[PDB]
């Protein structure tokens, strides 16, 4: 009848690098990098630290903020880029770290940095279909960014989880719809060999980002029958505070409506976990009632769009588990040396 | 010297045992042993353990402590022994010699072995062969089996169908044991059409790699009357060990083991016996050719006629007035566990010399109360004995 | 890798064992109990990740494996429950001392090579309080 | 009753290559291993295919039977091993070669050989929940066994595709339920910089295979209250055709029962098109009534199981696209020194 | 229950050894044992050694067959036995305990490593600790003694300057050592601003990775009178061995070490003495701290005041109203051969007790004419006390 | 990796000891004389490279690092000095057989995988 989100989770590792520590080393101004992608630093996994881990942490903190048992979680699913094996799921490791197994489905969702997303609606469609009373969505990344590109000064870590019920006495959060727009475009890539990415540029903006986003933003209004008054605050994804703040605007937003929302700045793009981990900010400071805006976008040609209302359960989750921002603002920069020894960028 | 009696045996099956950890493996061994033996873990004075892997299998050393620290026997002393195959058999003998010495009264001699705990099993089982001269320019531990085969058959004449028969006799008997590691019989065509892993070797010559742990409770011949009847007591009447060359390539003769000879005839010595009063016998068939020139060696017939007699009957329950060897699988069929292999065949004898309900489907007849087990190291480079008697 | 396999729960979710005979909490579980030995009956019991530093030690020259974390800190931390346990403790080597409240943390603890197996498992992090 | 496929198809690429070609190159006795592994000969990918076309023939084919418009498919999810990009997916490509596009979601699925199958389910659960109307799941791999290695000899390609819909008058077969099994178990895996799986050899049998196989048979069975009588066929993971009758037999089915859906022998093991292939070669011989159960295996561990009962409209669909029997029969022979050629294997 | 002595001990130089081949280190030690023991190769009747390493550098398992064949003294039996650091000990206690059952008259027991082969040791030292639950968490074996260290300051309140001086006496006493691995004397300063390895230990607290070889010779006491003169014959009053908890965090107290309380009290027992009457001590100082806590344990001071004894100096050769602690260098100074400094240890004993010319430089003055050798394996888990006696 | 670097003089060249007291030669070199042991002394020699086939074996399924190689021929070679080593043979499976006169060939034994030391050595080779 209605499905919603019960809990949710977030996980953002401590180490910091400001872009002033990378531009140093590449011969850029850091003031100019800074104004233009609208990013001041990122966070910087661990070396014992990785997509897995980040998962598990939000997984947990998702279960503590939705207080059901873990063995009633009926599907894991993990969207990430960068899933530690090729093959083995990272979905099993979290299953098993937080006790759902055996009794469950799991997969590991790849579309760029729209996956995590992806899982989310598959959690919809199973937990309204009846065919499972919980599922948990993830989406997680310890994004890499090539040593002497831009996008080393985004490109970052982080993590949050979904879980989606059935129940109207247990939901914190309600969906009133969800739309996708998906076309087949070369924008940016990697081929299964390498370990950087490849990007087409200038046409990753205007003709791919934009296109999907705002297609699925117009979309999903559509379908549900609303205009950006209608709603509260707005989440995009943000591969730089650039191109979320002209989505925003574009649409009509005001900055009281997409602030929450943008997290990059001070965090980074942490790819799959970029929405997932801007919702949980909204879903930190939102009342009873507010209605979310939820985009998503992946390289490959993806736009997920939610529709979501805030209910009377959700000032009494928020404090179980550690907010986003604090998470965020517990922090420890490091140089460019360190920083590259722990990312492995070293040969 | 203290005359030393065996006063319980406990095993677990041996085989591909995932779900079973090693911690598992020594626990139910060491129960089943302890409640056979009818002590309390408090009587257990001291503990040696065999094990051939060690390290290589899992990473661990110092496996002693770890073992008397999960039996929960902290702080009684505990030492590991090695040699190979034939490291549960030396265990056994150093069990026996600090009985023997009055030092303890009652002594438990375990052996365990985990190898499906690494992906290639191999590698481990090469070490017991010379790395530097063996292992190193490619010697497989089967081939250096079958070399001692193709030279056996080159010298005495054995065939492909004579050597396939030991198997086939071991894994029908192996169907009358619970423990062992496969419940199935076969045809000469099947043992000879089986994947060949070194020529003239096929897989169903070889014994298999597998998880299992086996103890015995040795006691002091005097102090075993007052843990148990007369009846279940069965007697050490020796506990012999020899060495050989490392290299199958520095023996004098390769179709024989000389330190079996040795250990062998020391044992019937001091038992003040001869072969010919042996009713059963466990001896080391991790090949066929093992199998048939440890009964050589053993004393049961002459140099090269084994392989002419195996065949056409003799060594079975069947038989009448042969001994009987491997009333288990042997290594096989029931299994080779390496470090328990040794202290397995021993209690199997004291099964059988004390007519046990386990071995009541593979009961030998037993006319003058008298078992041997032959526990080889490697390619015979160690060789221990170990001759049984229901009397004193 | 089979190894790895088998400890699974207690390292991920430190699922130890408890003895009804003693009251006595064990972890990493026992397969026999050393006191009761036979006599003691086992049921598994989740341990909570909540602890305190018993002993501690930094090492500075370890294996080229761990040349990342170094200098890290190896520690021994009483849990809450009052087993032991040895691992790492993910904080400034000047914050650590005897006493400091920890908290288990899924960390990846190794991996067998390039191409072998990734192995998660516990580590303590300071509580924030 | 709700929920059916309402359209499948299949796809196997020409080339083939006998373990006696094999066999010769590596010294080993080829009767040994077609007796050992059960397996006669294995499918190869023409140089100009991979799991994107052999995913789009099937998707095609599926289409064709289903007869309906893509534009209505509101889902595609390609479960594979083998994506030919690590961030771009697969899903998109498909979706844009059948004309989905743009109105729809889309994701590239990862577990190892349960890929394919875990997309059934997540259609199922959106078609269910009433998020759309079809949803499309692929299951395709091109595998490559290492040259040396035994998973030379059945590594293959091949891949099938099923359209999940709501309306009885379209439906072929119907969901009874499914049934998931899933632990974290290092049996086998691929780890992100290698090209080559590394497995642990006699472990990857009974502790993975058979317990997560038969689990998630008696679980289902258990759900469904059924028994192996009650099932007119089944299917299941087929690494080789030891483990496929070892499983099948374990169960107390019979070779009528379990025939259809054993295909390794002469096409070799799809990973994720396995099952998926198996399934599809039964409903092209399946009348109507009958009750199939099929169970799949992932690596990391996951079984996913269903319970379908095939419907009146069965025989109307069949002959619209190629039978899988037919494709797997119309084939061309290569020797090694092609095949490594063909499969990019030469340095 | 026959009473064992030794009639000989035999040593290789200890360390960096690039040029002594394995082969040549078990030669060069037995052949230097047999000339002081003055037996012939024809008169030992087994062979009992210890390896802890078990070729994890080398690869080779069944290390004592291929010794024996190399010896050259095929087929007399000869026996592996492992207990890490503790290997050598428990090679001569299994020595002890065959010929006190009379099985041999005349048995060998030596001990032999090789690490620099390796180009990582600290994995394989790292074997004796519990794999699963230490080394697996990145705990190191310096680690797990600097754990020790600093809960017996934070409970007792020993000072880094107390440690240290344990160090400055044993590189003292290692200069009159021939065989010792570092000839050289240190201070305080030296000692404490060397480079750490595990807070709060440097290295300059740790013993160092070594090559070596000792074997002892031991018969028993009355056929021991034939082959020696009964002034240079030292007797094994009693040999002990104890169990700990493998892994550290498992220990009651992780100061002490209760299987070298546990051991040293049956040692004391069964020798009839206090430890008022020990007259010089060989104790496994692998990490100093371990040096402290085995004066404690072994009683020759209460639990604390370890810091107070030698900080005043106490333990020195020099002294006269106490024990003399490692007058060789010891682990710390001598060197650390795994297996073979079990065996190293009580051949100092040995010559100490005799007044032998080798430990004229270091000769400890011996009143009651005891001495006691502790030895370790990993952290604690496994302990081998040996007491000597120049009289029977 | 040391012990690669002490036999080499053996592996290459095939360098023995032959002892003086009894006239016998013993390869590989030993340090102590199993039949004179102490009574004996030691000296350098050199063995030809030539000897027979005492015994053999072939190997269908070695570790994986043999691939190459499979099948092959492993075997224990009678020197004309005396002494017997085992080491691989150069020929056809089916051409092998006891008594078979060979030659030592200088070749690449092992490998520490693709960054490791390479180990060569002996291997023998059959004569015209
Ligand atoms: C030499 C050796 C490795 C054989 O090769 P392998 O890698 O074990 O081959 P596999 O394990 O895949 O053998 C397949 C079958 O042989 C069986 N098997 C394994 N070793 C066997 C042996 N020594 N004797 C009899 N059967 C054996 C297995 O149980 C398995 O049974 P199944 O497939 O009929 O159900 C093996 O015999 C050994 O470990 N020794
Ligand atoms: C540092 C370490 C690796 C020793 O090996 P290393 O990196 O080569 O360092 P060094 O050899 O320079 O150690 C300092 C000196 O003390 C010697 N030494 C080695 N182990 C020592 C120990 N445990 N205690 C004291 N000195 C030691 C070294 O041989 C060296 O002597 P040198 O300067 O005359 O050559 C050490 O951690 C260890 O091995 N333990
Ligand atoms: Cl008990
Ligand atoms: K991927
Ligand atoms: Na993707
Ligand atoms: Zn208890
Ligand atoms: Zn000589």
């Amino acid at each position: 009848k209605d499905i919603g989100i019960v809990g949710y989770g977030s996980y953002i590792p401590k180490y910091r690098i400001k872009v002033e520590e990378i531009a140093k080393v590449w011969g850029k101004d850091p003031e100019a990098i800074k104004k233009g992608l609208v990013v001041n630093e990122k966070s910087v996994p661990s070396p014992d630290e990785d997509t897995a881990t980040i998962a598990v942490e939000a997984a947990r903190n998702a279960v503590k903020r939705a207080g059901i048992n873990a063995e009633k979680i009926g599907a894991v699913y993990v969207g990430s880029e960068s899933h530690p094996y090729a093959v083995k799921p990272t979905s099993a490791t979290v299953a098993e770290a937080i006790g759902a197994t055996p009794d469950l489905t799991a997969a590991d969702l790849e579309f760029a940095c729209k996956a995590g997303t992806a899982g989310i609606q598959m959690c919809m469609g199973l937990v309204g279909s009846g065919l499972i009373e919980y599922g948990m969505a993830i989406g997680a990344d310890t994004a890499q960014g090539a040593p002497g590109d831009a996008l080393e000064y985004t490109a970052s870590a982080g993590g949050a989880a979904y879980i989606i019920g059935n129940k109207k006495d247990e939901m914190i959060a309600v969906f009133n719809g969800t739309y996708s727009y998906t076309t087949d475009t070369p924008d940016f890539w990697r081929r299964e060999g390498q370990s950087y990415p490849k990007h087409g540029g200038r046409f990753t903006g205007e003709p791919a980002y934009f296109k999907h986003v705002l297609n699925a933003a117009k979309g999903i209004m559509e379908k549900m029958g609303t205009t950006v008054k209608d709603y509260d605050y707005c989440v995009f994804h943000q591969p730089n505070g650039k191109f979320y703040i002209k989505a925003a605007k574009s649409l009509g937003f005001t900055n009281e409506q997409y602030k929450y929302g943008l997290l990059t700045p001070y965090l980074g793009n942490t790819y799959s976990g970029a929405v997932p981990l801007g919702l949980s900010n909204i879903l930190d400071h939102a009342e009873e009632g507010a209605r979310i805006l939820a985009v998503s976008y992946g390289s490959g040609a993806g736009s997920d769009a939610f529709d979501i209302t805030v209910t009377e359960r959700i000032k009494e989750v928020v404090d179980k588990a550690p907010k986003t921002l604090d998470l965020l603002n517990r922090k420890k920069y490091i140089d460019y040396a360190v920083y590259v020894k722990y990312r492995g960028k070293i040969k | 010297m203290r005359d030393v009696a065996i006063i319980g045996y406990g095993q677990t099956k041996f085989g591909e045992l995932w779900e079973d950890s090693f911690r598992d493996l020594i626990v139910e061994a060491g129960v089943k042993a302890i409640k056979d033996a009818n002590v309390d873990g408090g009587d257990i004075d001291a503990m040696y353990i065999g094990n051939m892997s060690g390290g290589l299998f899992v990473g661990q050393e110092h496996i002693a402590s770890l073992i008397a620290d999960h039996a929960g026997l902290n702080p009684v002393p505990c030492t590991r022994v090695e040699a190979a195959c034939a490291s549960g058999s030396l265990a056994l003998r150093s069990a026996v010699l600090s009985v023997a010495s009055g030092h303890h009264d009652v002594v438990l001699a375990g052996g365990v072995e985990k190898m499906t705990d690494v992906e290639d099993a191999t590698a481990a089982i090469a070490s017991a062969s010379d790395q530097e001269w063996e292992a190193f320019f490619g010697a497989t531990f089967p081939s250096l089996y079958a070399m001692m085969a193709r030279r056996y058959m080159y010298q005495y004449g054995l065939t492909i169908e004579e050597l396939s028969m030991w198997s086939v006799i071991a894994h029908e008997n192996a169907t009358k044991n619970k423990y062992a590691q496969f419940g199935f019989k076969t045809t000469l065509e099947q043992v000879m059409n089986a994947s060949p892993v070194a020529d003239p070797l096929t897989l169903m010559h070889c014994s298999p790699v597998s998880d299992g742990a086996s103890a015995l409770i040795v006691c002091d011949a005097d102090k075993a009357e007052e843990f148990a009847p007369k009846d279940e007591i069965i007697y050490i009447k020796a506990s012999t060990q020899a060495s050989d060359t490392i290299a199958l390539h520095d023996r004098e003769d390769m179709t024989t083991l000389n330190a079996a000879k040795v250990a062998s005839e020391k044992a019937y010595k001091l038992a003040k016996i001869a072969p010919e009063k042996i009713d059963v016998a466990e001896v080391h068939d991790c090949f066929a050719i093992n199998g048939l020139i440890l009964v050589e060696d053993l004393g049961f017939c002459k140099k090269g006629d084994a392989g002419k007699v195996i065949d056409e009957g003799k060594i079975r329950i069947d038989y009448d007035d042969f001994v009987t060897v491997n009333p288990s699988g042997g290594l096989k069929a029931a299994g080779h566990a390496l470090g328990a292999t040794g202290i397995r065949q021993v209690g199997e004898l004291y099964w059988q010399l004390k007519q046990d309900k386990e071995c009541k489907d593979r009961q030998a007849t037993i006319k003058n109360g008298y078992g041997i087990a032959a526990n080889v190291g490697g390619t015979g480079g160690t060789v221990c004995v170990h001759l049984l008697s229901d009397k004193r | 890798v089979v190894r790895s396999w088998r400890h699974m729960k207690e390292r991920y979710n430190l699922i130890g064992t408890r003895c009804k005979t003693c009251g006595k909490v064990y972890f990493p579980s026992r397969t026999v109990c050393p006191d009761c030995r036979r006599k003691g009956e086992l049921e598994e019991f989740q341990l909570s990740g909540k602890g305190k530093i018993y002993t501690y030690s930094i090492v500075y020259a370890p294996p080229k494996e761990f040349n990342k974390l170094t200098p890290y800190v190896i520690a021994i931390v009483e849990l809450e429950e009052g087993p032991k346990v040895t691992a790492q403790v993910d904080c400034d080597i000047n914050k650590i001392s005897i006493g400091i409240p920890v908290e288990a943390a899924f960390r990846r603890i190794k991996e067998d090579g390039k191409d072998g197996i990734i192995s998660y498992g516990y580590k303590f992090v300071p509580i924030t309080e």
